[PDB]
């Protein structure tokens, strides 16, 4: 479903507030705190054996970045999500060989780590504009596992 | 299933939710309504405005229930047999919905007490939401 | 995804070959058999309390006729399953009050009565298009739960 | 779990699979990787051509898995541990996935054994299929 007006405000005006570099780097260390097993597709950044190492590795501190970039032009392509992801989707399946249905996973986690550095403005109606978000970029990366 | 770390990492972050069970309830039920309208199914009867008298005293009555399973971290599924019915059997909810709840009672946390969250605390509070969520769905099948 | 013209040639063909008052009879039976507790959104057809009464329930029979019936309008509205199940998206919300989860439930019991009434039609390739048209109908279906 | 009706369904419908293991294990991977073609991700190795060496040895071992697990219905845990570390801890295979497969594998029975599977046999195979695939998630948490 298309963002309403309403929708897009939530997104486009916290998404300014928002540093990418540290917010990244905290969800990627999140979601190899919380799913320890993930760990199997980042082995050759290296140290990763504990809590510790993963919030210290460098290569883990970057790609987060990276990653939380991508999902950043999702905001400016809002009428376009499916489209915009497609090479990145299709580089998923056919390179990295990751379970689509992790794209949710790491979703919900980029929420949280939203809600805990914007407080305030994380507002019921807020939250409810990011989710919507995190479910059609998750679908967008799913779409090319031909 | 949970480890002694996971144990008092979840005892630890929920002493910040005491004194405030009926607040923080009421907002991830609030959380969960807006972000996963589906869920307004099993809802017909509430009013669902800000701060609606029956949001307030059911969120009270979940993070009640949460409290409980907390201090009762060690055999779960004999502290939650009565929910597990009336979820299972008589509400008939379905699995999906429980890890939407336990996902806007992660945001709530992160909202209130974003520090006392951290990484590590974060993995053993989604680890005990799973197994409560879990002992709620052991005989929907 | 739209269909491509291999999709839609199986779907189309098919359907053609379908016995839509059997066929939807028998699903919906079968939906009753395999998950038993759903019979709470049906007690006021009467008779349910185990697998024979199902089988000769009348209402169960007719209600079956008409679901296949509306499922099968998506094979003339392929471009438009969306917009073509959006009125009964929300009754399902609003006067049903069915769970959205349950619409995968009866396309993947629809394609095993596809199946087995049509042993030789149903091959890997078409099986793939109408696990892709079950999909659609199903989220179709869940898209006005607001 | 499974009562004495569904156990003596599920080997009425097996024996039926009994000289096929080959040919209908090697059916429900085609089935599987032609319909949720995100299931590819796990057999990067494999041809994917239609009977396909690769497939028709794979498709023999999961249907003699399976088997087994009906010979053993009454203690499935005990019967499939060694899968449930290969598949829960090496391969680290999502959950949903077990669903798609046993999905397919009903649709095989349906094609070949159309009467065979009564409403009250896919009832009682949908559920083995459901415990199995339950054994080999146990650990994956
Ligand atoms: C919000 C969801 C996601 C986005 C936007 C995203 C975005 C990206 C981007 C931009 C790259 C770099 C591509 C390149 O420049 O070559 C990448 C690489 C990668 N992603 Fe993701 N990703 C997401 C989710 C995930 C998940 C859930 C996993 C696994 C659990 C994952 C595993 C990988 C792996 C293994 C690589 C390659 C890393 C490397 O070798 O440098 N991604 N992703
Ligand atoms: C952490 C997970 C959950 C816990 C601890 C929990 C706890 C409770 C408790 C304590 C009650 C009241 C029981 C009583 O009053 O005797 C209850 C009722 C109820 N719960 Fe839950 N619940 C959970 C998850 C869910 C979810 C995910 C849904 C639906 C989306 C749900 C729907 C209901 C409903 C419909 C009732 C009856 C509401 C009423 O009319 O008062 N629950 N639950
Ligand atoms: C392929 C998916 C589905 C389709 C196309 C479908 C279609 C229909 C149609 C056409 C009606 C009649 C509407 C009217 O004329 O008033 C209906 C009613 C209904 N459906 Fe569905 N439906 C589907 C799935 C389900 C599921 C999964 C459930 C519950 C498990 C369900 C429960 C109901 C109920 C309770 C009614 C009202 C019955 C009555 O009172 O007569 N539907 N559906
Ligand atoms: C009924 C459910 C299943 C059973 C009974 C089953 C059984 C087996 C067996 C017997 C093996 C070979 C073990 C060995 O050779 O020692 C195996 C390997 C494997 N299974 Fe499964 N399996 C099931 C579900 C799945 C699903 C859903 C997936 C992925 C979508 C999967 C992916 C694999 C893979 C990747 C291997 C290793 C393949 C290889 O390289 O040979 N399995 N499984």
């Amino acid at each position: 479903a298309s963002f309403d007006a309403h929708e897009r405000k939530f997104i486009v005006d916290l998404w300014a507030k928002v540093d990418v570099a540290q917010c990244g780097a905290d969800a990627l260390s999140r979601m190899l705190i919380v799913y320890p097993w993930k760990r199997r597709y980042f082995e050759h950044f290296g140290k990763m054996c504990n809590a510790h190492d993963i919030l210290h590795n460098s290569k883990v501190q970057e790609h987060g970045k990276k990653v939380l970039a991508s999902f950043g032009e999702a905001v400016k392509h809002l009428d376009n999500i499916k489209g915009h992801f497609a090479n990145l989707s299709k580089l998923h399946c056919e390179k990295f060989h990751v379970d689509p249905e992790n794209f949710k996973l790491l979703g919900d986690i980029i929420i949280i780590v939203l809600a805990a550095h914007h407080p305030e403005d994380f507002s019921v109606e807020c939250h409810a504009a990011f989710q919507k978000l995190v479910r059609q970029v998750a679908a967008a990366l799913a779409a090319e596992y031909h | 299933v949970l480890s002694m770390e996971d144990k008092s990492n979840v005892k630890a972050i929920w002493g910040k939710a005491s004194g405030h069970l009926e607040e923080y309830g009421a907002e991830a039920l609030e959380r969960m309504f807006c972000a996963y309208p589906q869920t307004k199914i099993y809802f017909p009867h509430f009013d669902m405005s800000h701060n609606s008298a029956q949001i307030r005293a059911h969120g009270k009555k979940v993070f009640s229930a949460l409290h409980e399973a907390v201090n009762h971290i060690d055999d779960l599924p004999g502290a939650l047999c009565r929910l597990s019915e009336l979820h299972a059997h008589s509400l008939r909810v379905d699995p999906v919905n429980f890890k939407f709840l336990a996902h806007c009672v992660l945001v709530v946390f992160a909202i209130h007490h974003p520090s006392a969250l951290s990484p590590e605390i974060h993995a053993s509070l989604d680890k005990f939401l799973c197994a409560v969520s879990a002992v709620l769905t052991s005989k929907y099948r």
